[PDB]
RNA sequence: UUAAGUUAUUAAGGGCGCACGGUGGAUGCCUUGGCACUAGAAGCCGAUGAAGGACGUUACUAACGACGAUAUGCUUUGGG
RNA sequence: ACCGAUAGUGAACAGUACCGUGAGGGAAAGGUGAAAAGCACCCCGGAAGGGGAGUGAAAUAGAACCUGAAACCGUGUGCU
RNA sequence: GACAAUGGUAGGAGAGCGUUCUAAGGGCGUUGAAGCAUGAUCGUAAGGACAUGUGGAGCGCUUAGAAGUGAGAAUGCCGGUGUGAGUAGCGAAAGACGGGUGAGAAUCCCGUCCACCGAUUGACUAAGGUUUCCAGAGGAAGGCUCGUCCGCUCUGGGUUAGU
RNA sequence: CGCGAGCUGGGUUCAGAACGUCGUGAGACAGUUCGGUCCCUAUCCGUCGUGGGCGUAGGAAAUUUGAGAGGAGCUGUCCUU
RNA sequence: AUGAUGAGGUUAAUAGGUUCGAGGUGGAAGCAUGGUGACAUGUGGAGCUGACGAAUACUAAUCGAUCGAAGACUUAAU
């Protein structure tokens, strides 16, 4: 139920490694600056 | 659930208020000990 | 079919709003989800429209909500009028799909899809 | 040259910006603009306007390329913690740190 | 070319060292306030309404000091 | 041959804030600079906040303002 | 020079290190004191220097004197900051869309539809609270999200009795 | 006397009450009787599933050998002889 | 659960819609007729029908972006 020893930064970190986010799945708007693929531009 | 302060203001003014403490030589040492400590407030 | 997170009370009433609102307005605003589930609705009533008869109006009107609809000129109508009539006519010579979705990409508020539903 | 800009005590704790500014370290300033307008982060605003003003800086400040920036250095440190409580259960005060952030953004032309 | 054998390159992340930042308010320096005493004096006021307060008074206005409808003060005698 | 801001009064800025029906309990909180000279003006920004330009001996002395330790949080990487 | 001795708890004995203050002597310091930081330095230990950076006005040395004189443990006291962890939770419920405003809108305003209470989730008195009421302006903090909104902030207002 | 951070809580070491018994008494028991709050968001190892990295001397798609590991393993009745 | 796995991405049946089926329900509405009426009969195995089957690009799978080798050495047979 409860931590038996604290975390150590190292494991910390460790854990934290697939924490992330990844960058947007985004291309160029030919003709209307860069867009989510698959979506208008809803802003042009 | 019902608490313990239930506020009246007749009530509060008729135990605690100066007149009544005035009443009593131990109500005036009340007033006196609360002079002495410098308190703002002597009584409701 | 989706739940759309609601009871099937409430999903039944949010569908019928939702269908009503895209014959109104012809172009809405909404979630991902809720659009993809409303597509199939507004499209079956499209067909009853489409059908033209007595009974595909009633069972139209089990679906449509009581909704008035100002015109051009203070001409007045309903959305099951407009549904048998300029909605109808619009599209006797399209078989099937007639609404399409639009993705706009995440909102503010909840980061829910927010995407544009229209009528074809 | 370089430029910088910073926005301090912004009420985003740093944990969740720096997961936003890891995306755009090292990076072209039109490639982080992208990347800062279509990430759906609470921090992307705060972040895209501390770039816009880096930006700007090497712009106005040192006429610099504002075409050939990346950006060289993009971090967040740690303003005070505003210091609140959560009532509990049995008349107990739970506390909440409410986190503040100071961002750094440093584009450069690389010469 | 094959076979047999040997040994690299990677770092998702981690470790050590170093560099540069942030947070935080220790440390040093400082004193507006204290602490303990010495010497000289004085100790207690009030129905001629006390001690202590309330409410007000400044051109502007919250609190504190001062003042009391003569109110953020009045007269007078000296100093300056 | 008393203290020097966790000390010394509880109180250097308070019997206040706060707690209690009440008697009663009772904190935290000192330091820009020699002088406000307290940053005209320009730029990004709704603002906040910054980068310049100025003031200053010093602005990593810019008011959360002397010094600014440690825990703790980050960025870069020499070896692994 | 040449022989011996030198494990150690309670505990006895001896000798020293360092801290603040005082007296006397002699010195340092804006050509940069104390403090802090770094270093591959010295001493048998406690500990002592030097160099460089930071800092910006006080401080060593010698001899002697006096102590609030040395912390790692007290479920010690106060403060700061971690871990658990982007985890638990975000406090009974029906919302949808259009239009508006705005730097920014699921969350503000307006509209339509839908839905909930209705011996009450309606209306009015009392206690209690004491300005929370109204208008205009705002969005740092508060609001368990957001916020252009607010019982929040700023400015100005508002309570009328012979019955 | 495996197993309550897996469950229950009938019994047993709780405050109420009663009987028998003992004690002058307050009370008590080689006894009995009715009643009587079961808290915890899993950090580490362990276990069940399921992904990412790198390695496997070029990179890849598919088909595979099996060192080794797990699973399975029960039995009745009747007929005939 | 999420990753993952598998079917597809226009040189396309992946999903939705449409049209037609299977199965389910059991005789829609409207109208006519009979009945004072409740109702009944006929039109007519009718109407309706999530997930199942087929056909059909009508709607959506746009454009595009990212990762990804160049085969080390030593000795032997050829
Ligand atoms: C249900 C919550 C309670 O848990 C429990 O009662 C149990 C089920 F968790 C519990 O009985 C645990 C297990 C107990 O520990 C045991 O103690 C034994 C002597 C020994 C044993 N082991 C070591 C052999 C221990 O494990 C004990 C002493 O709690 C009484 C633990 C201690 C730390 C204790 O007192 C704690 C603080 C105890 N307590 C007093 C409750 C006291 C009884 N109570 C009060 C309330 C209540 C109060 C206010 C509002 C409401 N609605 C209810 N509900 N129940 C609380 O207020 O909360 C809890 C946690
Ligand atoms: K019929
Ligand atoms: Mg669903
Ligand atoms: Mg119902
Ligand atoms: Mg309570
Ligand atoms: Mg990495
Ligand atoms: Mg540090
Ligand atoms: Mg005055
Ligand atoms: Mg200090
Ligand atoms: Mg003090
Ligand atoms: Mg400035
Ligand atoms: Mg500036
Ligand atoms: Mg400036
Ligand atoms: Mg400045
Ligand atoms: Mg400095
Ligand atoms: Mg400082
Ligand atoms: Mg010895
Ligand atoms: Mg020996
Ligand atoms: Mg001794
Ligand atoms: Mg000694
Ligand atoms: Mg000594
Ligand atoms: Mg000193
Ligand atoms: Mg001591
Ligand atoms: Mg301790
Ligand atoms: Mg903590
Ligand atoms: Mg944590
Ligand atoms: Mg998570
Ligand atoms: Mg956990
Ligand atoms: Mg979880
Ligand atoms: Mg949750
Ligand atoms: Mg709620
Ligand atoms: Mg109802
Ligand atoms: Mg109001
Ligand atoms: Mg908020
Ligand atoms: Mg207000
Ligand atoms: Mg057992
Ligand atoms: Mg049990
Ligand atoms: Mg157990
Ligand atoms: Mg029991
Ligand atoms: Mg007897
Ligand atoms: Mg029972
Ligand atoms: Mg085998
Ligand atoms: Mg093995
Ligand atoms: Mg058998
Ligand atoms: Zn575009």
């Amino acid at each position: 139920a409860v931590p038996k020893r604290r975390t150590s930064k190292t494991r910390k970190n460790k854990r934290r490694t697939h924490f992330k986010i990844s960058v947007p799945g985004m291309t160029e708007c030919p003709n209307c600056e860069y867009k989510l693929s698959h979506r208008v531009c809803k802003n042009c | 659930v019902k608490r313990t302060y239930q506020p009246n203001k007749r009530k509060h003014s008729k135990v605690h208020g100066f007149r009544k403490r005035m009443s009593t030589k131990n109500g005036r040492k009340v007033l006196a000990r609360r002079r002495r400590k410098g308190r703002k407030v002597l009584s409701a | 079919y989706r739940k759309l997170g609601r009871t099937s009370d409430q999903r039944k009433a949010m569908l019928r709003d939702l269908a009503t609102s895209l014959i109104i307005s012809e172009r809405i605003e909404t979630t991902e989800a809720r659009a993809k589930e409303v597509r199939s609705v507004v499209e079956k009533l499209i067909t009853l429209g489409k059908k033209g008869d007595l009974a595909s109006r009633r069972n139209a009107a089990k679906t449509l909500r009581n909704v008035e609809i100002l015109n051009e000129d203070e001409t007045t109508q309903t959305a099951l009028q407009k549904l048998f009539g300029e909605i109808a006519e619009r599209y006797t010579e399209r078989q099937g799909g007639y609404t399409r979705i639009l993705k706009q990409g995440p909102r503010r508020g909840d980061g829910a899809e927010s995407v544009i539903i229209e009528l074809v | 040259m370089e430029a910088k800009a910073v926005a301090r005590t912004i009420r985003i704790a740093p944990r969740k910006v720096r997961l936003v500014l890891d995306l755009i370290r090292g990076k072209n300033a039109a490639e982080a603009i992208a990347i800062l307008k279509l990430t759906n982060k609470a921090s992307s605003p705060v972040i895209e306007k501390v770039l816009m003003s880096a930006l700007a800086n090497a712009e106005h400040n040192y006429d610099m390329n504002t075409d050939e920036l990346v950006v060289k250095e993009a971090y967040a440190n740690e303003g005070p913690t505003l210091k609140r409580f959560r009532p509990r259960a049995q008349g107990r005060a739970s506390a909440i740190n409410k986190r503040t952030s100071h961002i750094t953004i440093v584009v450069s032309d690389g010469k």
